[PDB]
RNA sequence: CAGGCCUUGACAUGCUAGGGAACCCGGGUGAAAGCCUGGGGUGCCCCGCGAGGGGAGCCCUAGCACAGGUGCUGCAUGGCCGUCGUCAGCUCGUGCCGUGAGGUGUUGGGUUAAGUCCCGCAACGAGCGCAACCCCCGCCGUUAGUUGCCAGCGGUUCGGCCGGGCACUCUAACGGGACUGCCCGCGAAAGCGGGAGGAAGGAGGGGACGACGUCUGGUCAGCAUGGCCCUUACGGCCUGGGCGACACACGUGCUACAAUGCCCACUACAAAGCGAUGCCACCCGGCAACGGGGAGCUAAUCGCAAAAAGGUGGGCCCAGUUCGGAUUGGGGUCUGCAACCCGACCCCAUGAAGCCGGAAUCGCUAGUAAUCGCGGAUCAGCCAUGCCGCGGUGAAUACG
């Protein structure tokens, strides 16, 4: 029973780990606390102007973050809780067993 | 030339993006195309409300665009029926349940977006620039800006040797990341050629 | 038992158990003077305990992951210094006019736009 | 296998036999030019020889 | 030298591999 | 040869050799990038816009 | 006197096509 | 040099209108624009007018332009050297 | 560029008249494009036991309005960029001085990386800049504990493999921490010299950030856009060629000329990234490129992946060489409709110049220069020795 999250802001992501953890720690039992793991960086270099000057770029990243939670024992009336929640647009759930 | 995008600079600081959803590497552009296909129509079809800033949020397989108008009346039409035949011809763009939002506006004369389209139109008709900018600058600071700059760059009055023209008032720390500036731009059409319209707020900082 | 230190120095990380015997020194299961074979630079991880003749006291089991053999060892040098000091705080001083407390902390420098390397230029010439 | 003598005598035959049937890699060996696709803009020396330095384009006077 | 595609120090530059450098 | 060329890129061609790239923004059949479908530089106009997810000027 | 740099003899065109 | 596991190249388009000349009894003087194509043995005997760009280049074929493609027989650049 | 082709056109809106379609599988000619073609069979609301005839996604034939132009003008323009220059500067409001342009402030003594800050003053304040808030790195804490870790006991096919545990390492989010705060010494003060604590000290190292302006700087070929220009063609499709030419000259680089080196075998130590017609473990065929089989991974788990300089061992013996690896012959491999022009790679053979570079000239002040390898964007493949990053090893010198 397992959930991991997905989103390019961490706040957010951060933020329904949580909210995702207590709720299960409301119908207990064992929750296994927010793991952070690593960060997976997407960069782009590029000329900055339009034409010509190649010695002048500026950068970009692309962050996925990523958090991953365990809840040890089921409790049907979890299993059922999570399924409403409040989970922003920043962020993807995967479910695991 | 020199000078940073203001808003560019204080992404994950003072500004949001207009866009919030996470996609896979799979499709993250597919989403980015309709994204920028709808902002197509509604920039396109929503000009004459007065439109500053299109937020497109997703989940998956629909969307929530909010659309932030200066005047919701022209929005909305005559008994939720214009709101509606645009919620109807999005689907036909989205295929998806675009399920679309009109939010109202602060104060017009403090989105920078609009101040640019105000002075652009008035450069659009044949009016003085140099007074346009005074006066919208006037404006905003009157409506209790901390600081306001609006600058004018082309065949000012039609002249053949293009120039810049502009005007600032109170305070624009374009190096303070604190400060929160709205920035706006404005393309502005005439006989002669085209004139590029940058309006800044500074809101206060944080 | 045991007094611990971590050591670091550029990207290198070490771990250091220090314990009392006659002096075998170990690294990742393999002996000291097995995995620093010819370095001539190996001797110098262990001159924390010379500036306290801790020498032939002690023994050490090491870890290391990270960076290359010669940033071990100043990590190691590090760890064992902070590890012998959590076994007393006296050792303080005499391990401080020598530097040994303190984290060698310069890293190598990234490469900018425009370059060839972090300040290494590309050649000019007018005209 | 064959060699110094006759291993030279092969490699004159298949060239002789490029340039007589007059393809691509023939001609270059008429004229000595790359046979490779290399540029010959601006290198070749190997292939070309010693640089036959010639005059220029005479820049403008002032006044 | 790494000019050299006979050996191993010349596949390694061109980064590739055969009889004198393989994997 | 502007048109025709952002035409001519959709269409599904003789062989697949000869699929290329266009920018879906302005049709820059140069830099590129499959990520976004846009080039170098409107990437680099919507980025600063906030109009691009997550996208954010690094610095390190 | 049609497309481009170089010129044709024509002012403003050149000679491609 | 193309995987000799897959087919010696002729473009198909070009090596039937030889075979039938052969057949038919050859020979007329066949012009194509396959420079890619690879000189088949068939064809020896015959002329082929190989264009090069610009204009269809006669080619006469023997035994021993065999290996090649007929794009090695009509040179794409006129040069002639400076001076 | 040459040739062969289309003319409301490759594409957008809208109007007519006909077929009455839609769409999906063919055939003849031709390098293809194109031209000529052969089939079947569409709702939609309808008067329907009826013959049926309308109307409507959308196709096609003609015919208009129009599309199209990477054709010109960057000296008509927007946008964005270069640059002087991260240089310490540019100004405004009111007052005061001057007939006036202008001055004052911003000058002056001291200080700072800095119009930084102190004192002085017919000036008093304010804005754009500097600094600060953002990011990476260096010490510590909280929060977490799997796919990551293994301190101390239990197994153990001896692999953290299993029990187990989250101490540690790490990962990644929120905080702390340095302030010239403290001691002395100079001083009107700002600060400056030195010391202590401390991981770090005087802005700790690095980044992002670029003032009013300059250069009628760059870009009408990314895009936008005024005006000029083309209209069976300066538009559009195609096959081929060219962009890869080569008496020559210049720039930026790669590889070297060797013994502080070159070669073979064995054996160690990174970081940042990429990866479900992708990364390819592993097994076999092949001297090899590669090929066939073939697990695992939506990826802190599986894979790219071996890092290389190093260390150990042997070989070379100062030779145009076992230095160097261009050039050419031959034989293969893969990608791709296709490698003649004009691809990378593999193996046999070949084995050029080069013995440290004339006048001249470039870079770097520390984890830097030099040296060593690794990754990514683009991409079928690749002419990348380029570019943007990543860590390994790690100097010399600064009197002035
Ligand atoms: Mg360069
Ligand atoms: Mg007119
Ligand atoms: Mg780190
Ligand atoms: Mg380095
Ligand atoms: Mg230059
Ligand atoms: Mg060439
Ligand atoms: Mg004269
Ligand atoms: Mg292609
Ligand atoms: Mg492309
Ligand atoms: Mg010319
Ligand atoms: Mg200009
Ligand atoms: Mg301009
Ligand atoms: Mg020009
Ligand atoms: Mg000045
Ligand atoms: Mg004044
Ligand atoms: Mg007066
Ligand atoms: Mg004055
Ligand atoms: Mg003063
Ligand atoms: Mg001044
Ligand atoms: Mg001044
Ligand atoms: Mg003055
Ligand atoms: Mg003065
Ligand atoms: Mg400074
Ligand atoms: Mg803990
Ligand atoms: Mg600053
Ligand atoms: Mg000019
Ligand atoms: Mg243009
Ligand atoms: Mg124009
Ligand atoms: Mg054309
Ligand atoms: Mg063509
Ligand atoms: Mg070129
Ligand atoms: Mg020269
Ligand atoms: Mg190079
Ligand atoms: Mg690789
Ligand atoms: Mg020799
Ligand atoms: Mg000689
Ligand atoms: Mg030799
Ligand atoms: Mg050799
Ligand atoms: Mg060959
Ligand atoms: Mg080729
Ligand atoms: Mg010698
Ligand atoms: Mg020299
Ligand atoms: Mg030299
Ligand atoms: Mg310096
Ligand atoms: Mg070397
Ligand atoms: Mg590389
Ligand atoms: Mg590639
Ligand atoms: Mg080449
Ligand atoms: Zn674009």
């Amino acid at each position: 029973i397992r959930i991991k999250l997905r989103g390019f802001d961490h706040k957010t992501l951060d933020a329904s780990a949580q909210k995702i953890v207590e709720a299960a720690r409301r119908s207990g039992a064992q929750v296994s606390g927010p793991i952070p793991l690593p960060t997976r960086v997407r960069r782009f270099t590029v000329i900055r102007g339009p034409f010509k000057h190649k010695d002048s770029r500026e950068h970009f990243e692309l962050r996925t973050h990523n958090r991953l939670v365990d809840i040890i024992n089921p409790n049907r009336k979890t299993i059922e809780q999570l399924m409403t929640l409040d989970l922003p647009t920043g962020v993807e759930i995967e479910i695991k067993t | 030339g020199n000078k940073i995008h203001p808003i560019g600079f204080r992404l994950g600081i003072t500004r949001d993006w207009e866009s919030r959803w996470y996609a896979g590497k799979k499709q993250y552009r597919h989403l980015l195309l309709e994204d920028q296909r709808i902002r197509g129509l509604l920039e396109k079809e929503l000009y004459s409300a007065g439109l500053a800033r299109v937020d497109i949020e997703r989940a998956a397989d629909n969307v929530a665009v909010t659309v932030h108008v200066a005047k919701p009346g022209v929005v909305i039409g005559r008994g939720g029926e214009r709101i509606r035949v645009l919620r109807e011809e999005l689907a036909k763009l989205t295929g998806k349940n675009v399920a679309l939002n009109v939010q109202e506006v602060q104060n017009p004369n403090l989105s920078a977006p609009l101040v640019a389209q105000r002075v652009a139109e008035q450069i659009e008709r044949r009016f003085a620039v140099r007074r346009a900018i005074k006066q919208a600058v006037q404006r905003v600071m009157e409506s209790g800006a901390k600081g306001a700059k609006v600058i004018v760059s082309g065949r000012i009055g039609g002249a053949e040797q293009a120039r810049t023209e502009w005007a600032a008032q109170g305070r624009v720390p374009l190096h303070t990341l604190r400060a929160n500036i709205d920035y706006g731009f404005a393309l502005a059409r005439t006989t002669y050629g085209v004139l590029g319209v940058k309006a800044y707020i500074f809101l206060g900082e944080v | 038992e045991q007094y611990y230190g971590t050591g670091r120095r550029k990207e290198a990380v070490a771990r250091v158990f220090l314990r009392p015997g006659n002096g075998k020194v170990t690294v990742n299961g393999q002996d000291f003077n097995e995995y620093f074979q010819g370095l001539v630079r190996a001797v110098a991880a262990l001159e924390p305990l010379r500036a306290v003749d801790a020498l032939g006291h002690f023994d050490a089991y090491i870890t290391v992951r990270g960076g290359g053999k010669s940033g071990q060892i100043d990590a190691i040098k590090l760890g064992i210094a902070r590890a012998l000091v959590q076994y007393n705080p006296d050792y303080r001083a005499k391990l401080k006019p020598l530097g040994f407390l303190t984290r060698d902390a310069r890293v190598v420098e990234r490469k900018k736009y425009g370059k060839h390397k972090a300040r290494r230029a590309p050649q000019y010439s007018k005209r | 296998w064959k060699l110094e003598g006759e291993l030279r005598a092969e490699v004159a035959a298949n060239i002789k036999r490029l340039m007589d049937i007059g393809c691509y890699r023939g001609l270059r060996h008429r004229r000595g030019l790359p046979v490779r696709g290399q540029r010959t803009r601006t290198n070749a020396r190997t292939r070309k020889g010693p640089r036959k330095t010639v005059a220029g384009k005479k820049k403008a006077p002032r006044k | 030298g790494k000019g050299d595609r006979r050996t191993r120090r010349g596949k390694i530059w061109r980064g590739t591999y055969g009889k004198y450098r393989p994997r | 040869a502007r048109k025709a060329l952002i035409e001519k890129a959709k269409r599904t061609p003789k062989f697949k050799v000869r699929a290329y790239t266009r920018c879906v923004r302005c049709g820059r059949a140069r830099s590129v990038y499959r990520f976004f479908g846009l080039c170098r530089i409107c990437l680099r106009e919507l980025a600063h816009k906030g109009q691009l997810p997550g996208v954010r000027k690094a610095s390190w | 006197s049609k497309k481009s740099k170089p010129g044709d003899g024509k002012f403003g065109r050149g000679v491609k096509r | 040099p193309r995987s000799l596991k897959k087919g010696v190249f002729v473009d198909d388009h070009l090596l039937e209108k030889v075979l039938e000349l052969n057949a038919k009894g050859e020979k007329r003087l066949i012009k194509t624009w396959s420079r890619r194509s690879t000189i088949v043995p068939e064809m020896v005997g015959h002329t082929i007018a190989v264009y090069n760009g610009k204009q269809h280049v006669p080619v006469y074929i023997t035994e021993n332009m065999v290996g090649h493609k007929l794009g090695e027989f009509a040179p794409t650049r006129t040069y002639r050297g400076h001076g």
